[PDB]
């Protein structure tokens, strides 16, 4: 079957440049139109652009939000698809998918020359975050139990870290029943923050791991 | 080496229709 | 050039039900419409093109209909693997826009469950850092609609909190929500009572949880 592996992306400050790559195998890459689609955090899909075959001129067409800033290119000899991103802005952050596109000719005579067009095969996606923030490990604060009772609830506040992700376990993975680790939120400071809570009977250590800064913190939550 | 796909059809139908 | 508006933005269903998603185009686009499926942490998947032509490998449960400016995706006999987000996409313009609809999320339906509410004062460790964060936890509720309001000495807070919600629980299908009020240490030490007020359909009346600083 068709296989698409993506690479590139990562962290870049606004105004910087970045190149995404997509290597294809399992189909006739040279005979395919390809493209890119992105999704910002908390938003829906947005088409970025497409590129035709080399015999079609290798013409790149782009969505309005990225036109004159992004360019697509292809290397048929290596089955590589590229997305060149320059003058990046914060609103360009998100997950970028490379797509193998396909068309179907319209047969109604009045529309001969037109085609249905769709993204037939999607890559796994590559993350792009446009931010000025530097690597920073998270501050881990306890959410102590208190008359947080019903069954009591405790947790830990993992605050002010960049970039994502953060991993959180309780009692070195022993405690998993009743655990809720919330998705991270981007604070107005440009740093991320999340909480991890757990409900336990009234009658405790959270293990925070932030690989980007290689930070390991173990916090006892004492009422 | 020769490449045929949907776009070759549509350009063929376009060429016919417009000429 | 073309705006696609999907409705509803969210819908709850049980296995075996018929769910219908509507897509409206800002102009007549004939049958140049695609439908996609997207699961969290997954890659989007093509279901339908040309408004009603099923992609190879797609179960016949999915069917697309409509033309002009009004389109529908119907899922008959909903299955567990069909809980996901769905997007329509126009492919009408010769100069492509390929606009997506905003998406429709299909959730699991279950009985109403009122939240259990908890509040956590700032830790002494954090206060020494010059900042204070108050956390209000809404645990294991359904449906997702809920209102959380913060009051500091009865003064309603506006624009200084952030909410985060989990995905529907795999075991009980509930949601959990955290609201984090962030204030300077000075503002925190200047006031006394901190309260979060929770309104939810499973609550006969709004619930208030609060603590006195110290």
């Amino acid at each position: 079957q068709v296989q698409l592996v993506q690479s590139g992306g990562g962290l870049v400050k606004p105004g910087g440049s970045l190149t995404l790559s997509c290597s294809a195998s399992g189909f006739f890459f040279d005979n395919s139109w390809m493209g890119w689609v992105r999704q910002a955090p908390g938003k829906g899909l947005e088409w970025v652009g497409r590129i035709r075959r080399l015999k079609d001129g290798a013409t790149g067409e782009y969505g309005a939000a990225v036109k004159d800033r992004f360019t697509i290119s292809r290397d048929d000899s290596r089955n590589m698809l590229y997305l060149h991103m320059r003058t990046l802005k914060t609103e360009d952050s998100g997950t970028y998918y490379c797509t193998m596109d396909e068309g179907t000719p319209v047969t109604r005579f009045l529309e001969w020359g037109y085609f249905y067009y769709y993204m037939a095969v999607w890559g796994r996606g590559t993350t792009v975050i446009v931010s000025s923030a530097s690597t920073k490990g998270p501050s881990v604060f306890p959410l102590a139990p208190s008359s947080s009772t019903s069954t009591a609830a405790l947790g830990c506040l993992v605050k002010d870290y960049f970039p994502e992700p953060v991993t959180v376990s309780w009692n070195s993975g022993a405690l998993t029943s009743g655990v809720h680790t919330f998705p991270a939120v981007l604070q107005s400071s440009g740093l991320y923050s999340l909480s991890s809570v757990v409900t336990v009977p009234s009658s405790y250590i959270c293990n925070v791991n932030h690989k980007p800064s290689n930070t390991k913190v173990d916090k006892r939550v004492e009422p | 080496k020769k490449k045929w796909n949907w776009f070759d059809i549509t350009n063929w139908l376009w060429y016919i229709r417009k000429k | 050039d073309i705006v696609m508006t999907q409705s509803p933005s969210s819908v709850s269903a049980s296995v075996g039900d018929r769910v219908t998603i509507t897509c409206r185009a800002s102009q007549n686009i004939r049958d140049y419409l695609n439908w996609y499926q997207h699961k969290p942490g997954g890659s989007p998947r093509l279901l339908i093109y040309a408004a009603s032509t099923l992609q190879t490998g797609v179960p016949s449960r999915f069917s697309g209909s409509g033309s002009g400016n009004l389109f529908t995706l119907t899922i008959t006999n909903l299955q567990p693997e069909d809980f996901a987000t769905y997007y329509c996409q126009e492919n009408y313009n010769t100069i492509p826009s390929l606009s997506f609809g905003q998406g429709t999320k299909v959730d699991i339906r279950r009985t109403v469950a009122a939240p259990s509410v908890f509040i956590f004062p700032p830790s002494d460790e954090q206060l020494k850092s010059g900042t204070a964060s108050v956390v209000c936890l809404l645990n294991n509720f359904y449906p997702r609609e809920a209102k959380v309001q913060w009051k500091v000495d009865n003064a309603l807070q506006s624009g200084n909190s952030q909410e985060s919600v989990t995905e529907q629980d795999s075991k009980d299908s509930t949601y959990s929500l955290s609201s984090t009020l962030t204030l300077s240490k000075a503002d925190y030490e200047k006031h006394k009572v901190y309260a979060c007020e929770v309104t939810h359909q499973g609550l006969s009346s709004p619930v208030t949880k609060s603590f006195n600083r110290g």
